[PDB]
């Protein structure tokens, strides 16, 4: 994987060049903004399981597709859905103190969409239950990091359609 | 010319097209 | 509406045991478990080798319990038998996920990992790459010391459980490892 | 069924079945006619078992309708009583099915992992199982009550 | 895999229904042949090799199937075909015992045509090696099961072809 | 026994017994009184068992009592019966526990091997077996007379 | 394993011996108790988390042995201790039902002392929680079987001191 | 191409292109970048598609590599071939101009003709053709796999 | 071969021949010329071996060729030579290999359960090489005759 | 795999003939030739990681594929480079040894063209890398056998290209 | 030896020698006088040996023997040539045994990490090497000499 700093650090190593004015502006505008992240991941972290629960209310159940035929119909694959939820919380929080979206790539989206497809697994009905905890963490983390937490949840999310 | 695809005469690991030419039968004999 | 059999199936926790041994424990249940490691590791889909490669002495071995059942599979792997009807007849990467998925139930994780096995089939053979396997965390939590292996369609990499489903009971061994006689296939019917 | 469990046992092993598998299997489908006899009971009376039991889980442990409840209010309560209602359905096709295949696939495997999630109270819901039982076997007669009551066991077994 | 208790229940869990009369009604139509099916099954096991040999003498053998040229040629090749024989047989007798053909498809045609393909092993040959060994197992089973045995070949060989 | 195979079943999945995997355990001690006496009956005509199985055999192949037989001579020939009667022994003990368990821990597994050694024609000792079938079938009502019989096709099963 | 039934047929086997008829009322009385062995058996089953609430309240808890330098403290080795605790009831049970000791023999007590001295487990300790779940079920199970579940927790107990 | 289908129709009218028309060339200029590499990809594993597209082809029908197959012998089998690899040509010519246009040109129109004189089985050769559709397709991601594929089952069609 | 046999071990540790796989198939090669004239003296008579074979097989074994035997008549003797003349053929390979690969894959690999199914004695097929290699061996040096021993016991050791 | 001589006795065994006067020469034209491909693998072998570097030398290094931004960039990189090298030297030494290039497919370019493509590395360049191993060998050689090693070393690459 | 190596094959593959396993036992005892004369000739010349490697070996490498040399100085040089003769030594244990057993376990396994411990530079000891197959080489007729070059020339490759 790679974060703000170290992609930075390797397209100069591409080009054996020590780290110049326009690299030094760009690791600044990293460093001025984590802080703030950090603090938005205690946020995260500490209300996860509700943040999965008010999303899954707002876009999953209480639908057909918790009923007989649904895809999140049985224990054991309303336990799937909310574990895989689980995930994406927590490789966003990641993503975004990172400041990168590139462990998103590797660890998550690789191979998913189709993995999806073979399972049956739908695909727009995920997308909700992964903007819908962006709405939730949006309120819980406040304006100084609500935007930073957003983009990764939308990177994750145009990354299945 | 036909050159290049010449050399897939060794077919497979083991795949010829059909019937080995000429094949002895020996059954009559036996 | 979708019924049971939709999703990850059903018919795949009901089809995946795990067999133990029992050291004090009769001969038709060491059996059973014994069979099965055949079948997870040399491929073997009828679950038994005509009196074949098997083990003189590796099944004294293994019951005694002078040896346990993870070091038994660690001498399957490295062995004529296996050699030849897996990695007599391929390049150097697909032998590799092949190794990988009878020792641990799948195909490889990463790009980063086509290249773990790669060279240490490059540098050390085979000998050293079936005891890597054996030997590494994720071997070691799953099945231990004890447990035979068995297929795993497992959730958690990213990509894995599609992989996995495909390598495994999806697609079927082709090609014949030895080299011998080709077969003519000119002749599909049997006429008489 | 009897059979989904009698086979998978057989394919894994890479073999036919045995003697012992047979007759089980001649013995079950025997008891066909009868076991579709005690599933019928159960249904009629579907929804005043589930009623019943209602009112006794409640008596033996009420605090889950009140205010901090998870089944306090109307609603709360009519998904607790359906519930109950998808219990005594699964337990139905146990019966026909002479095993938990199928009772297990659909209501036992992810239902700690679900409540967990839900926070309901799951050890109340195994005596809100028991209830069922108690009355379900109150229309069945002595041998088809206790057939029954293997079944309602069952899942209070898994269940907690 | 599913079996005709099994199915009966996954058939109707799909559309939430308790077990109705209709349901019930298919339950004892199983049961009621299941008797039959356990003899069966121990005569096709205890005359398995006897059904091969017979099978592959009606059908395979003294042939060109079997002589240079041919890919039952070679004792290699010989001992997989009859090998595979024995699959057959003893998958169609776990589909009759079962009372559902979903275990041919799950363990046995999954991808069987093109592996036979692949290789060059020809299907019709096989096929005539199916319904040589139905012939001989509907001798051996006699009225009671000659007729249920006979459809788990007959659906193995129309999977192939 | 069929209590053996479905507890070593049971112990395999960390699991209790579940409502199958009694009913069979149910059926067998209802059919082991009847079991237990179709063993004793089988038991108390051995000898004539015995003897008209080895006649029915020398018969059908002949080719075993001659010069370059394996059973030829009064002695090869005692030898024989004797493993005539061990089998018969066997197939009591088979039926008595519901499941074939025993028989093939002290009969089958390792048979091949025995036999190859003393090149001894393993399918003809198969149809020694068949031959038991025959006279053992003749002294039992048609319901046990099935019963047993599985058993028998069993162990001519495994000679294979 | 062994049980009643299997315990007679290899006694027998050893000596060739087609069964006699002092050993056939042995195998009379297994089949007289199939029908209470069976019913106690669920009973135990279902009720078994409470009745493991029980054994623990009277012989372990409440205790310097869930105190800090007790074997019991940390939940980590709470649960490993109860743990333990359902392994010999669900064995004691088979034992029971099989009406022979040898399992707990084969895949319980064997090496299970040294174990306990290894790891520094109380095996005083061990047998009243063994003891107390005794005490427990004899009364669960009613007249009909108390004498019999009885037997193999004393065995257990025995085994380890 | 797009470009010589729009505007042949725009000439045959003799008015100046319009809004739409163009709307497909930019779509296609955006297209060609990506149908260029495509081409590049296809051209990369030639010898590999043609290659197991032949053994596909060989086992779905050996007829014509037989005593009267069109196909028999190792120069009627290598003409075959070569045929396969003017096809898989044409493909990746159709697939970067946007249009099928020249391919049909050079080897559709007069192909029955041809063919039939040279007594070539013309479905076999659509045969020939969906099998190297399912070798390509496997080297291709499911987007560009696909934008091949539409390129192959116009020939298919053609020969027909 | 000895080639193939000294390389596949080479490649399977990842490393070069030996001084020892070096020396070995170097005088593999001297006998290269040798070995060539021990299989074409055997090629030359193959008609005259069988039968020597043949003969010396039914004398020490008339029963096979008898009622109950597995080559009685005239075609399925006729077969049982045609096999015969099946393992010499393998024989001159192997000579010419200097190992048993090619015989192997072949003709030994599957025997025993091919020979199994048509329930043909096996030890019987071993006498019947034996028979041959007494009959080529009388064709051939000293030297060369042992050479060509060694895979006729071989077979003979493989059929076991 | 397979070798000359296993080349012949196969394309025989397939039409079940002993070995005829043509094959026979054929052999003879291997044999002939044996004790001159011993003598060439003893001096690749020997000179292996000097044929390496003069082919590394002559075809690779000093160039922009070693700098940032090139594929042998990274000491990590630059050793799986020549860790191929090594490779196709000591396979096409096989190959002759052998006399046949059924190996080369086989065990080195099965799937290898596209392993290539996946990873970004650049076919051309390791073709000259090929081809300048090559040139070494056939000086290193001799008139003996230049011929002979070079022909193997041309199928490796013409198997990429 | 030779026979090491061909039994822990065979004994690992659970089976008795093959044909070729046996004929390189056959041909390599035959070889023993000869191997046993190779190793008398160059342990009567050893002292010589080592010295020629050693004058070799420092006109070619005159900085080993430099201030920054592991070699450098009269006691730095005398157990460099110290370390020759071991491995000269070696080298007729690995003649006289036919492979290498003896030569690897004592000598090259293990060999980089002593040497890279003691920062000796190893390509610089298999010049040393060369240098006494030059010597010994010349102290034997063509055919043993070519016979002890293998072995050499193993131990050169051996440290690389
Ligand atoms: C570490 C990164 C990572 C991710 C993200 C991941 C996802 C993932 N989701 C899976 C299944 C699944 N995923 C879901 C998800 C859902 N069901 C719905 O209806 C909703 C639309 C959605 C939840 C919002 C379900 C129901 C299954 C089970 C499918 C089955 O029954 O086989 C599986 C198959 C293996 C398994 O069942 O565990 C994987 C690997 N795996 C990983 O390694
Ligand atoms: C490779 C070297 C090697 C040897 C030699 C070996 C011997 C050996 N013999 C064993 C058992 C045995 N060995 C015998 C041997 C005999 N029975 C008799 O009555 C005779 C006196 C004798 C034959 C002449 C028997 C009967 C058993 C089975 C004991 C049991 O039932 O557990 C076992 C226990 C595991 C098993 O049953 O296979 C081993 C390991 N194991 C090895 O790895
Ligand atoms: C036994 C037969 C066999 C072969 C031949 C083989 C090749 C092979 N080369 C690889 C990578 C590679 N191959 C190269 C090769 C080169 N880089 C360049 O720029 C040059 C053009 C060229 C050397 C001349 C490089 C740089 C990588 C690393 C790619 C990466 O960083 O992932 C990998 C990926 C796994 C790994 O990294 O080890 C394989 C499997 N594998 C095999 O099993
Ligand atoms: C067949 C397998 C299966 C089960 C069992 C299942 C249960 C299930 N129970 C639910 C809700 C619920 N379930 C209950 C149940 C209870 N409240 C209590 O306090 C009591 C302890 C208990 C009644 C005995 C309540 C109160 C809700 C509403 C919770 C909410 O909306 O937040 C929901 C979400 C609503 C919906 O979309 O349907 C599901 C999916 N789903 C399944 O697929
Ligand atoms: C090259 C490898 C190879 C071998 C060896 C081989 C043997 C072979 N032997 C056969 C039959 C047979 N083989 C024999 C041979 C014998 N009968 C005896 O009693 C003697 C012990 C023995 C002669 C020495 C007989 C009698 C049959 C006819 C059996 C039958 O038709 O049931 C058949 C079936 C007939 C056919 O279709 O050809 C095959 C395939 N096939 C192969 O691919
Ligand atoms: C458990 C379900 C299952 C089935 C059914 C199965 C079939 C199967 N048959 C195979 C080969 C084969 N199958 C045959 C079959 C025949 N040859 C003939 O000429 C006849 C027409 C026919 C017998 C009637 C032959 C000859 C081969 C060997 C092909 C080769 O040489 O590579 C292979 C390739 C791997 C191997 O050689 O074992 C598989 C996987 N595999 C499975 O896992
Ligand atoms: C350091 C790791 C560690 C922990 C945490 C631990 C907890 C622990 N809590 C206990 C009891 C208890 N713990 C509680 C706690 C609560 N009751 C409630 O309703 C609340 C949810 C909660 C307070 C916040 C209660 C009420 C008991 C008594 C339960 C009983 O006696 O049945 C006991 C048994 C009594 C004893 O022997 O000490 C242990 C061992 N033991 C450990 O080794
Ligand atoms: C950023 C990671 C990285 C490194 C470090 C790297 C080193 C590197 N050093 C090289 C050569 C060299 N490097 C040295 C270095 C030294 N000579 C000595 O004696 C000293 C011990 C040492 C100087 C301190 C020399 C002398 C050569 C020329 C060797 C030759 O041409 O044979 C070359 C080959 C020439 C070229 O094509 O550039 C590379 C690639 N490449 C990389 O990608």
């Amino acid at each position: 994987m790679q974060d703000a700093i170290t992609a930075v650090i390797n397209n100069y190593d591409v080009q054996g060049k020590y780290l110049d004015g326009a690299a030094l502006d760009k690791l600044k505008a990293y460093f001025t903004t984590g802080a703030v992240r950090v603090r938005a991941a205690a946020v995260i972290s500490s209300n996860a399981t509700t943040i999965i629960k008010e999303a899954a209310a707002k876009a999953l159940i209480y639908s057909d597709l918790t009923r007989p035929g649904g895809n999140m119909y049985t224990t054991r694959r309303y336990a799937a859905c909310i574990r895989d939820m689980d995930y994406f919380l927590r490789y966003a929080t990641y993503a975004m103190l990172a400041g990168d979206p590139s462990i998103l790539d590797e660890r998550v989206l690789n191979g998913l969409k189709e993995t999806y497809n073979s399972l049956g697994v739908p695909i727009a009905a995920t997308v909700g239950g992964i903007q819908a905890m962006k709405e939730v963490v949006g309120g819980l983390v406040g304006p100084d990091a609500a935007k930073e937490a957003s983009i990764y949840f939308d990177y994750l999310s145009s990354g299945l359609s | 010319p036909t050159a290049g695809l010449e050399p897939f005469v060794r077919m497979s690991r083991m795949i010829r097209s059909g019937v080995p030419e000429d094949r002895e039968e020996p059954d009559e004999l036996w | 509406g979708q019924s049971v059999e939709v999703g990850v199936g059903t018919l795949r926790r009901q089809l995946e045991h795990i067999y133990r041994i029992a050291p004090d424990a009769t001969r038709s249940e060491k059996d059973v478990a014994i069979n099965a490691i055949y079948r997870q590791v040399l491929d073997v889909f009828a679950g038994i080798p005509p009196s074949y490669l098997r083990l003189s002495e590796a099944e004294s071995k293994l019951k005694n319990n002078e040896i346990s059942v993870r070091e038994f599979v660690r001498r399957l792997g490295r062995s004529e038998n296996y050699r030849k009807r897996f990695f007599e007849p391929y390049s150097s990467p697909k032998v590799v996920e092949l190794l990988t998925k009878h020792f641990l139930g799948r195909a490889p994780i990463s790009q980063q990992e086509i290249s773990t096995y790669v060279q240490i089939l490059g540098t050390k053979g085979l000998a050293a790459a079936v005891d890597a396997i054996v030997e590494s965390p994720e071997y070691l939590t799953i099945f231990n010391e004890d447990i035979v292996p068995y297929r795993r369609y497992p959730t958690l990499p990213a990509g894995n459980y599609r992989a996995s489903v495909r390598v495994n009971d999806e697609e079927l061994i082709s090609q014949s490892w030895s080299s011998l006689s080709p077969t003519y296939t000119g002749y599909q019917y049997v006429t008489r | 069924s009897v059979l989904t469990k009698a086979i998978v046992n057989a394919d894994a092993e890479a073999r036919y079945l045995s003697p012992g598998e047979l007759d089980r299997i001649k013995s079950f489908v025997a008891s066909g006619e009868r076991r579709l006899r005690i599933a019928q009971t159960l249904t009629e009376a579907r929804e005043r078992i589930v009623k019943q039991a209602g009112d006794q889980l409640f008596q033996i442990r009420p605090d889950v309708v009140s205010p901090g409840g998870n089944a306090y209010g109307e609603k709360m309560t009519a998904l607790c009583l359906r519930d109950l209602d998808y219990y005594l359905r699964l337990v139905t096709y146990g019966i026909v099915a002479g095993d938990v295949t199928p009772i297990e696939e659909i209501g036992i495997i992810g239902v700690k992992e679900m409540y967990n999630s839900l926070q309901t109270p799951i050890p109340a819901v195994a005596e809100g199982v028991r209830a069922m039982k108690n009355v379900a076997t109150s229309l069945l007669s002595g041998d088809d009550a206790a057939e029954a009551g293997f079944y309602f066991d069952y899942l209070v077994g898994a269940m907690q």
